[PDB]
């Protein structure tokens, strides 16, 4: 019996392909804020995958670009999981 | 939580998180200085020790050091280590992260610890997290 | 009550608020979830001053947190040279060992902090120390390109 | 208030980038007897992660290629999940 | 479940489920019989309708009938669906998958559904699964 | 008991072993948890001989599964032309909507039975029907190029 040797890997990238990844200069970037945040409060109390969606709402839905640039202001963004888990992953 | 769809979290250690924190570049990359990364590296340190991980953070790593660290980590004893983490923050584009001096691929990078050149962190979570851009689009959001 | 206002006042460097805290009955060995003591954080922080302080009102020099880092640890991580003097002058155990086996020789070995690693040496840090991953200092140092201090530990190791 | 353009999508593929998807010519792709089997029984019960993750392992333990040909015998095949979403799914 | 974190599933109808089956393959694109589709295809009608959703399956699809398909489900209204899934069978190669024609880029297909794109989808889950190909690599596994 | 041993026998499409259950009395109105019957099952597999038997020993024929399909629905799905005609002779409604408004002149129109499109219309069915989408089976049958059913359905119309 074999397992893949792709098998078992998860990529939590802080935004989608082809698309820019927002950082804050004062307070650090968005995803990893949000990340920190879920991870501070629930790291130890929910699977890794429910970890990373709450992670995905907070990043979609309390961040927003601001510039004096038209060109950047109010913009959004979106986290990105790949899950090639075989397994539920709790960090207990 | 039914335990034979949960991985197998009883060993000895939680294991290895590797974050690279590249802030400074190379003048020739013609990047900029990532201001705020440093807060990022400091609160990710301190919530992935909150986890059980033995965090340790390499700052402006040059593209061989990344990969150099990386195939160190895929090479060590994972034998009595639950799983294993590796944060990058830096400069991207798609498929790539920033080194100090360049760029290379994230496939390079995560390719040491594919199932037959890593035994020990076989049928073991291998999480990556990449703060880093994948190219320059921008999403204009809907209300 | 007074403990986290101690832990609060500490952490962010207020040398009265501490000192009127302590005088007022303040627990000096408070400690939030994760054994985090006011002398870990002026340690970490590198608030000299209340180190002193704590110290004077028999803070454990030796507090060990959920993660088995001391005060000396923390002090030796984020580099804090003055610190690391004082806490060893009044007893840190040179060669305490956290969670993952690492003893402050290795973080300092690891962070670049040559000073540190010299008056740790002195103060008779075990070179030889392998933390959970069988890394000795010596191998930190090297794995992160801080060469002379490596050269200070393969010395100091014969 | 705004949410990115790019939220809510999931991606479940048979098969990770770069790599072939593999089909039993007379009981169908590996991926889709998994999907099936594992909805079948917990469809309406688990969330689409709980599910996919399940669908993961499935291909990847309970599948090997068979051929004459050595190059296509004995092989292996993970799925991958592409995950934006932004909140837990169930089928309820 | 706490339901501040779930999607919300109160709607009239789960939703619509397209099923692309495409099995026989324009002598051109040199691409053989998908045998094993059609059990596919039946199967996945009757998991995805005991799950709730309203399936349709169309068979051996033009690129520009794909195209069509699902542009037109973009442009209905699911105001009182609770969500949308598609699922494509198929040949493939890296990013793209076949019609019976040709390769049509799957971001293509997908496009249609952007939230600002769609906006009775707008906040709700947009499910695609995808057996194709995405490439020539074999994973020979591990012990 | 009898009842699982008779949906799967007409399933199998085993004419024998059917008119063997219902004669020792097997409920012919048996359903498994979907509301999926024998008659069902029958007329999706086409299995003619058995429709006839279970008719016969009065199934309803009108039964409306979990999903608010009829067996009608299913004939005219799977495309049973002999069937279709059976079951509406027996009083089979054919103008049923499931539970997403499809009736078995969709099911027809969509996988391009024109035949079956041809006797339903004959049989009263109803060509202006929408389905919770909204879409007539003329709709359908223009969405999977159904172009001789298309303009069957477009004529029927006025």
């Amino acid at each position: 019996y074999k397992i893949p040797v792709e098998a078992d890997f998860l990529f939590a990238y802080s935004t989608v392909p082809g698309y820019y990844s927002w950082r804050s200069p004062g307070r650090g970037s968005w995803f990893v804020q949000a990340l920190c945040s879920i991870l501070e409060e629930h790291g130890k109390d929910l699977e890794i995958m429910q970890i990373l969606t709450r992670v995905n709402d907070r990043v979609a839905r309390h961040f927003e670009s601001q510039s004096d640039d038209p060109h950047f202001h109010e913009k959004k963004q979106i986290p990105c999981v790949v899950s090639m888990l075989t397994k539920e992953l709790y960090f207990s | 939580r039914v335990p034979t769809y949960q991985y197998n979290m009883n060993f000895e250690k939680l294991g290895k998180c590797i974050i690279i924190n590249n802030k400074n570049f190379d003048k020739v990359t013609g990047m900029g200085v990532r201001n705020g990364t440093d807060k990022d590296a400091e609160a990710l340190f301190k919530c992935f020790r909150s986890l059980g991980f033995d965090v340790i953070v390499y700052n402006d790593c040059s593209c061989a050091k990344m990969q150099d660290l990386l195939k160190k980590a895929s090479e060590e004893d994972h034998t009595n280590a639950a799983c294993f983490a590796c944060i990058l923050l830096s400069h991207g584009e798609e498929n790539v992260i920033y080194g100090k001096d360049g760029v290379t691929p994230i496939k390079d990078l995560t390719a040491h610890f594919r199932g037959d050149r890593c035994k020990t962190l076989l049928e073991k979570p291998k999480l990556f997290f990449i703060q880093a851009c994948r190219g320059t689009e921008l999403d204009d959001g809907i209300q | 009550d007074l403990g986290k206002k101690l832990l609060d006042a500490a952490s962010a460097g207020q040398d009265d608020e501490v000192r009127i805290l302590m005088a007022n009955g303040a627990d000096v060995n408070a400690s939030n979830q994760q054994g985090w003591t006011p002398l870990h954080a002026t340690a970490e922080y590198g608030h000299l001053e209340i180190v002193d302080v704590l110290l004077a009102y028999g803070a454990d020099v030796n507090a060990s947190d959920s993660y088995g880092s001391t005060p000396l640890h923390s002090a030796a991580w984020a580099g804090h040279l003055e610190i690391v003097d004082v806490l060893l002058a009044h007893g840190a155990d040179v060669n305490a060992s956290d969670n993952y086996g690492w003893t402050p020789l290795h973080l300092a070995a690891h962070t670049g902090h040559l000073e540190i690693v010299d008056v740790l040496l002195a103060n008779g840090a075990d070179v030889n120390a392998n933390n959970w991953w069988g890394k000795t200092p010596f191998d930190l140092a090297i794995d992160n390109g801080n060469e002379d201090i490596a050269e200070v530990l393969q010395k100091a190791a014969k």
